[PDB]
């Protein structure tokens, strides 16, 4: 049937992507030792997903756990359903890319390609046909943004009629780790736009928000920003695993989002986001969800979409919705939100109805929004990448490993056509 | 217990064999 | 010796019951990973092909492996077709005259012919799950 | 003998086609098996000893709607060789259901055409299943039907289509399918029912008092219109029509041929013991705006075109009567160049009532098919939604793209200007 | 009465015949014992306490496939004579099993069968099962053609011969075994009918759905065929054709004499009930080439001669006009100068199935024996196959050990190049 | 109807000889005593092929041990499965060939054929219809090179119409015991291509690298060499000794897999391969045996298979299982890679059903493999072989046993004829 | 410490005593 094949990169991609299977076997039912339970015929109707037989009953995941940090995925393998994962699907590194995007890419990660790309294609070339990648990295980092976007750019060119998605998470504006984000960012989105079909980003202190205002959680660890994660990563293929009313696919999204090749990146929402003593109030209908989609505060960027206009959006409803008062409130908020909507495309807001709820929940909705606010976030990289290029920062350890000086000021040009591109389009 | 899933589908559950006219 | 599970307590089952139908033996454990895979397609399959109609058409006698009382009664009570008793002889009659060494045997559907002999034998333990279609009952169903 | 080949392609077809085959074979007193515990003959093959088979195809690129019925409790009545599934979905585009995806299916899909219409002479036509917004049920539907008028060159052609509604339409590309579509259909279609969708929520919702309509729902007012339509084909009656006798009655002039659908009575079963349902009222009903189901709105519309299908105990001396009342009604407008505009057809057979339907049981029903111009509106309001997309050039790249040649959505303007002065013209 | 002996010569033709036996076994009523609790005549012989051995002989050199089937269920049905063992394999070798260790186990073969032949007079002729590419089944197999090409000069010899696949091959030095049989029955057979394994595995994977299929599977469905060419000898039918009239139908020159194998239908246990397999369509589902049990695509063939050979509830009006909207259906060709190109067979027994086994009841079924032009593409690529070995003496070493005298190899090749410019030559 | 003989000659030849009859004896079920346990007639209708009843019940092996140091003939009668053999069937050297294969084949290995030819004649003779032979030996030895290739020479003058098969170890690529390794391996080779039929080559180093990747051991002992290496063993001839859909001897594959009479180098693979921790793990069917079984790091001869062409190659299934897919993979495997395999022979492949399984094991293959990539090692054997010859070293003791200096000269000139009919057919 | 042998030859598995045609 359909695959989609699962590639965890770097430090934070690990971390997410354990918390990912920690939800999707729990969406269908799967036993942390491999076993099925859960009794029902339409949960794994569409299992071969995400997953495969082993003559046993066992499930193993089609996740190809990948680093050059030998630990951070050993941790991985002893926590919760790391056992799971092939042992094969692991591909180990010793030396380390710290933080150092030349050496992800370029010199050192180049002898450990030759291992990664045979257990993508042996897994790859297994079934009918391919339907598309997933791959968690962060672009902040060294070997997920810059050895982890080598492998976004192989597999591309020897798959080029295949789609792959990422979810990528960026620098926040006022914390900030890793003291080379700029560095790392911007070598990474001129070879994302170039080589990749979809990008969902994510802000840390967006996130850091949601669990002060919405969840009303004082000191919860990353654990449970992982969810809304893994939630919303789950939201998004949904349909791909279960039937509804308004079908959704991973490239029928694509084709109906993008309007042009250039930019492909996208917001993020989740809803319900109350707490445990706002609960009941609630009474859980269609056009609470809808208003809790167009808050900024609940958005998972911290781009604040008020500034700039939506240039169009998707929205995968999950439950039984009945559709007159999906569509009819869908376009109810464009005409609302007159000025939030872009002008020259009539019905900028589209809807989709996924029928299976998520458990512990009876109707959710994830939101996808290709909106202009990213101009603002990526003219923030301009600037601070432009602070440390005056008189060349921090060059000399990416310059040892055959970088360029021509190759940074591509860069600089490349992501400043995006921002261009987005700000011509008001 | 982990969750249980109570859909059915609307084509199963209401194209049911007819009794047929005479 | 064979018992009808039924509201309220466990009836020993009406001897027109396997009457004019296709009786299959349902060899299988408790707890087993194919054997909880196996019980609710079978289940579904059962409904579907006896409730799209006015007669019954197939019956399945549901046979247990296990060693203990707690389990038997445990897999056995979620059941809608009748079983065999734990301490009937007839059970270990049946694993003796079959030849389920007792595993990739598990579970297992031996449709039965009037004669009480294997009129048709059926494994699970395979990559094909078409099987619960392949038998048909319009071709071995008893006097 | 004396049948029609039905052709469901994209969901919207497929859908309907499951909807409408379950009323067929209930009204027949044929099982989900295809056997009874000559009036079958339009609709079914006889297979064997007192079998049936449905006389049609089920062609999709996605196989998640005819999988699953495939795998539902109508297994055994299609024949399995024409229930066909693609592999991956032609995805809202035009040119990727006419180019590239389509030709490898429609080979085995003519294949199955022609082996059912080979069976005898006197092929009555097609009745064609599609939607216009999709991808599936525009692209596909154009290169199976194309093929057709090729080789079946002078038979009947009834296009079913459900036409994008006028204020949801859920895809940007609703404007970029429909005007490609009606231009890969006008010249090869002979008669293009208008079928909406909220035109049908909102009879659900004042007549059928239903707050929650599905697809399904929908699908079964879908399914009683097409059954009124081919009842005079089935069974006999005081006075019979036929599916070639449409067009010589409907189709004035050779490109004037999209016309809307009526029902009545839409009654619920609370409200159907408060009234008796006679000839003089359930047609009053028919002609009223609000209960046709297009809402294409006529009041500014002008009539050119009806074919009245009565069905049920209805007699000859009352029908004349009723039709009398409405020809001398202000409301309901005729044009001046067309004296006589009704053309009229009687049934024995009253409806059929599904159990655990919606609809109640009634004795008498109506079913109209109306050529009107009207029509412009629903033309223009598309016109006027691709103007804007095509503006600055939206969403153009994933057509040329895919291997259509830009320019062809400038010939496919200029033939929709051509239909909606046509109108026009002939209502002064 | 007028009966027909079985020759079964290689692993395959062991293998393959066994499971004639197993059908002909039950068809018959005759129990693995051999007794029942003048039909069967053609295929079981009398003997004493009312029991019936069949006209088989099992010829192989390695014992560990005959001397399997004496410890099998069949142990008490067959002659012990019949089953004819050696000590070595041939090892696909043609010269080993030709010259060497041939001779003498020939003489011990062509004995029984002489003694078989000299029971009763007017016996049909010879149905000989073999592996092309084996080794005894190839060398062997030229033995008995030759000796009794001499001795029943007169009478007819039909051959089933399993030939080598195109990519899928079962050995390497296949070409080799290929071309020197090939030589050898050209002039010495009768009339010889291709088969292909992978063809099968084919039929097995649509037309059946056999995702994991084996040996067993393949021998059930040429049983299904051989019963089908031998239904009429032994059941009462409406229109007859015998082994004598095979060769009167379907060879026009002395050479030609290389047909394919079609059965129709192949489906399932579940598949069958729930569709007519109509006499229209048995023949429809037969013509296609995915349905033709060779590998080898008629599409640019000729077709030169067809014999067909219907079983169960199968009436002389359908099937004249099954065969006339075949004639009239474009996509198959006939040659020229053959307008009768049709014989038509009728037997009134349905055909018998292998309970729990692959194959269904179904109520008629059509077996096709079609002589065509097609041939001429798989003795061209074994050609091409042959003459990149034959570039440089590649496993000839081990032929012309033995004693093989080399340029046999030259001559057998310029047989198959004269094979090969005979059938160009009769398709224009 | 057949019987096999066994002869095992030299230290290597008798410890993957005992290890052999260790898994035959357990696949027929066998006692270490020599009686039957497992009351089942599949196992007992065809055993004569390599055992003997003795009128006791008991059932002995038919195979000749042959050393010239009765200290490992102690060693492989004091094991268990050691009074399963003959006592008569041990022959005895009282002198010890110390790596010399002057003195292994002229001098010393001479005179003690003379008692050893007598055995072998005895029991061969004896049967109804002798098949062929197998021979277990070493080549970088003295006694397994010498004395085993000079019994290979006189029953093939003897015998001349039966097979002959030999399981031979090589010198290891990277480092190597028996430093005379060209003096005693390409001595043998010149000589083995002219009396052998088939030769399945093993090195060491492939054993190493299997047994590390694959199998996960962390101290592969001799122990399990032996019992991967008998594993082969046992697949090449178990249609002779069960029965099968698709029955395949010793000549069936001669004929199979030999284009030209001096070419019949082999290249043994074993699948599936599996550790006990990832046994479970994987779906043990036909599309999966394949993968594994055409793989460079799979085969038990650690010459390169994808800086060659396969000429001819056979693939002898075993298990309870199906013949369609086994085709279909052939035909798959055939057609993907089309650049590994040879142009002008078409169909390499061979498929040869074997009903019954390895024991303990459900499904599983053989690979036997005809290849010019074992061009590779006479090259790098006769690459040594020049150095030591031009400058005249180690040949006096070769020299000074009775060895002509022009047989040396003899033998390097026919390798590289070897290799250079090798290197034409790439 | 071994297993049975339950392995089956493709001919007993098939060619086995058949029920008759009336």
């Amino acid at each position: 049937m359909r695959e989609i094949v699962h590639v965890q990169g770097g430090q934070c991609g690990n971390q997410i992507g354990a918390k990912f299977w920690e939800v999707i076997s729990d969406e269908h039912g799967i036993d942390p030792t491999g076993t099925y339970c859960g009794d029902s015929d339409l949960q794994l109707e569409r299992i071969n997903v995400f997953y495969n037989e082993a003559t046993g009953g066992r499930f193993v995941p089609r996740a190809i756990l990948m680093d050059l940090e030998p630990g951070t995925m050993d941790s991985v393998r002893a926590g919760p359903f790391g056992q799971l994962f092939r042992p094969d699907n692991f591909v180990f590194g010793q030396t380390g890319a710290g933080n150092n995007w030349a050496k992800g890419h370029y010199t050192e990660g180049a002898e450990l390609i030759d291992s990664v790309l045979d257990v993508v294609r042996k897994e790859a070339e297994g079934c009918d046909c391919l339907q598309g990648f997933q791959i968690t990295h962060s672009l902040g980092g060294g070997t997920g943004s810059g050895m982890g976007t080598l492998l976004i750019s192989k597999v591309r060119e020897e798959y080029p009629d295949r789609i792959m998605e990422t979810f990528s998470v960026f620098p926040s504006p006022k914390v900030s780790d890793t003291v080379v984000e700029p560095y790392n960012a911007t070598l990474s989105v001129h070879q994302l736009v170039e080589n990749a079909d979809e990008v969902q980003v994510i802000d840390n202190e967006a996130l850091y928000d949601i669990c002060f205002r919405t969840l009303k959680l004082t000191t919860p660890t990353y654990g449970d920003l992982n969810h809304l994660v893994s939630a919303a990563m789950s939201g998004v293929t949904c349909c791909l695993r279960f039937p509804g009313q308004l079908n959704s696919d991973l490239r029928k999204l694509a084709v109906n989002l993008i309007p042009f090749p250039r930019l492909h990146f996208f917001l993020i929402g989740f809803a319900p986001l109350t707490s445990r003593g706002s609960q009941q109030y609630r009474a859980l209908s269609v056009p609470e969800l809808t208003q809790q989609m167009f808050d900024a505060k609940n958005m998972m960027c911290a781009s604040d979409p008020r500034h700039g206009r939506y240039l169009t959006a998707s929205a995968m409803f999950r439950g039984r919705m009945s559709t007159k008062e999906v569509d009819e409130q869908m376009l109810n908020v464009q005409n609302k939100n007159s000025s939030y909507f872009v002008e020259w495309i009539p019905n900028n807001m589209k809807s989709s109805v996924c029928d299976i709820p998520p458990k512990g929940l009876k109707m959710s909705v994830t939101f996808v929004g290709n909106s202009t606010a990213i101009q603002e976030m990526f003219k923030r990289v301009s600037d601070q990448f432009t602070a440390m290029f005056r008189r060349k920062a921090f060059l000399h350890w990416y310059t040892g490993e055959g970088m360029d000086e021509m190759e940074f000021t591509e860069a600089e040009s490349n992501m400043n056509d995006l921002v261009s591109e987005y700000q011509q389009y008001q | 217990p982990t969750l249980p899933f109570n859909a059915q589908s609307c084509y199963r559950s209401e194209y049911v064999a007819k009794p047929l006219p005479p | 010796v064979v018992k009808r599970t039924q509201q309220g307590n466990y009836v020993p089952v009406r001897p027109d019951h396997f009457a004019g139908v296709s009786v299959a033996l349902f060899f299988a454990k408790a707890g087993h990973s194919k054997c909880a895979q196996i019980v609710p397609v079978v289940r579904q399959f059962y409904k579907t092909t006896n409730f799209s109609g006015e007669k019954a058409v197939i019956e399945i006698i549901y046979v247990s492996l296990d060693k203990d009382e707690q389990d038997f009664e445990r897999v056995r009570a979620l059941m809608p077709w009748c079983s065999v008793e734990y301490k009937s002889c007839l059970r270990k009659k049946l694993i003796e005259r079959y030849r389920v060494p007792n595993s990739t045997a598990i579970p297992l559907l031996i449709v039965i012919g009037p004669n009480g002999e294997e009129a048709g034998r059926m494994n699970f333990q395979q990559s094909d799950e078409f099987v619960l279609q392949r038998w048909d009952y319009r071709f071995n169903k008893w006097p | 003998m004396r049948e029609v080949i039905s052709i469901h392609v994209g969901q919207a077809g497929i859908q309907i086609g499951n909807a409408c085959w379950e009323l067929f074979c209930l009204e027949h007193g044929i099982q989900p098996d295809g056997q009874m515990p000559d009036a079958f003959n339009t609709f079914f093959s006889e297979t064997g000893a007192g079998k049936h088979v449905p006389r049609c195809v089920f062609l999709d690129l996605e196989p998640t709607v005819v999988d699953e019925v495939r795998t539902g409790t109508y297994r055994h009545l299609f024949h399995p060789e024409q229930l066909i599934s693609g592999k991956e979905d032609a995805a809202n585009n035009f040119a990727r259901g006419h180019y590239t995806i389509g030709k490898e299916i429609v080979d085995l899909s003519l294949d199955r055409i022609r082996k059912l219409a080979d069976n005898c002479t006197g092929l009555q036509g097609f009745l064609m299943f599609n939607a216009v917004g999709g991808g599936t049920g525009s692209g596909l539907g154009c290169l199976l039907l194309e093929r057709l008028s090729v080789d079946y060159g002078k038979k009947s052609k009834l296009n079913f289509c459900s036409w994008p509604s006028p204020q949801v339409s859920t895809a940007v590309v609703e404007p970029y399918n429909s005007v490609l579509s009606t231009h890969s259909l006008l010249e090869h279609t002979d008669v293009a029912v208008m079928l909406d969708n909220e035109a049908i929520y909102d009879i659900c919702r004042r007549n059928l008092d239903i707050e929650r309509p599905t697809y399904t729902n929908l699908n079964r007012l879908i399914a009683q219109v097409i059954s009124s339509l081919t009842a005079s084909l089935r069974f006999d009656g005081a006075l019979n029509v036929d599916v070639t006798e449409f067009q010589t009655n409907l189709v004035p002039y050779p490109r004037i041929h999209f016309m809307l659908s009526s029902y009545a009575p839409i009654i619920s079963a609370e409200k159907a013991y408060h009234e008796q349902l006679s000839v003089a009222e359930i047609t009053n009903s028919a002609f009223e705006p609000a209960s046709m189901m297009a809402k294409c709105d006529p009041r500014h519309g002008k009539y050119m075109a009806c074919c009245l299908m009565y069905r049920g105990d209805v007699v000859p001396k009352d029908v004349n009567a009723a039709v009398a009342t409405i020809k001398t009604k202000r409301t309901i407008q005729f044009v001046d160049w067309c004296p006589t505009g009704f053309k009229c057809g009687i049934n024995y057979q009253p409806p059929t009532v599904v159990p655990g339907g919606d609809l109640a049981k009634v004795m008498r029903a109506v079913c109209m098919i109306s050529n009107s111009t009207a029509i412009a509106e629903v033309f223009s309001r598309m016109d006027h939604k691709f103007d804007l997309m095509y503006a600055k050039r939206a969403f153009v790249h994933w057509y040329v793209g895919e291997g259509m040649e830009e320019g062809e959505f400038s010939e496919a303007r200029e033939d929709l200007a051509a239909l909606e002065k046509d109108y026009e013209e002939v209502g002064i």
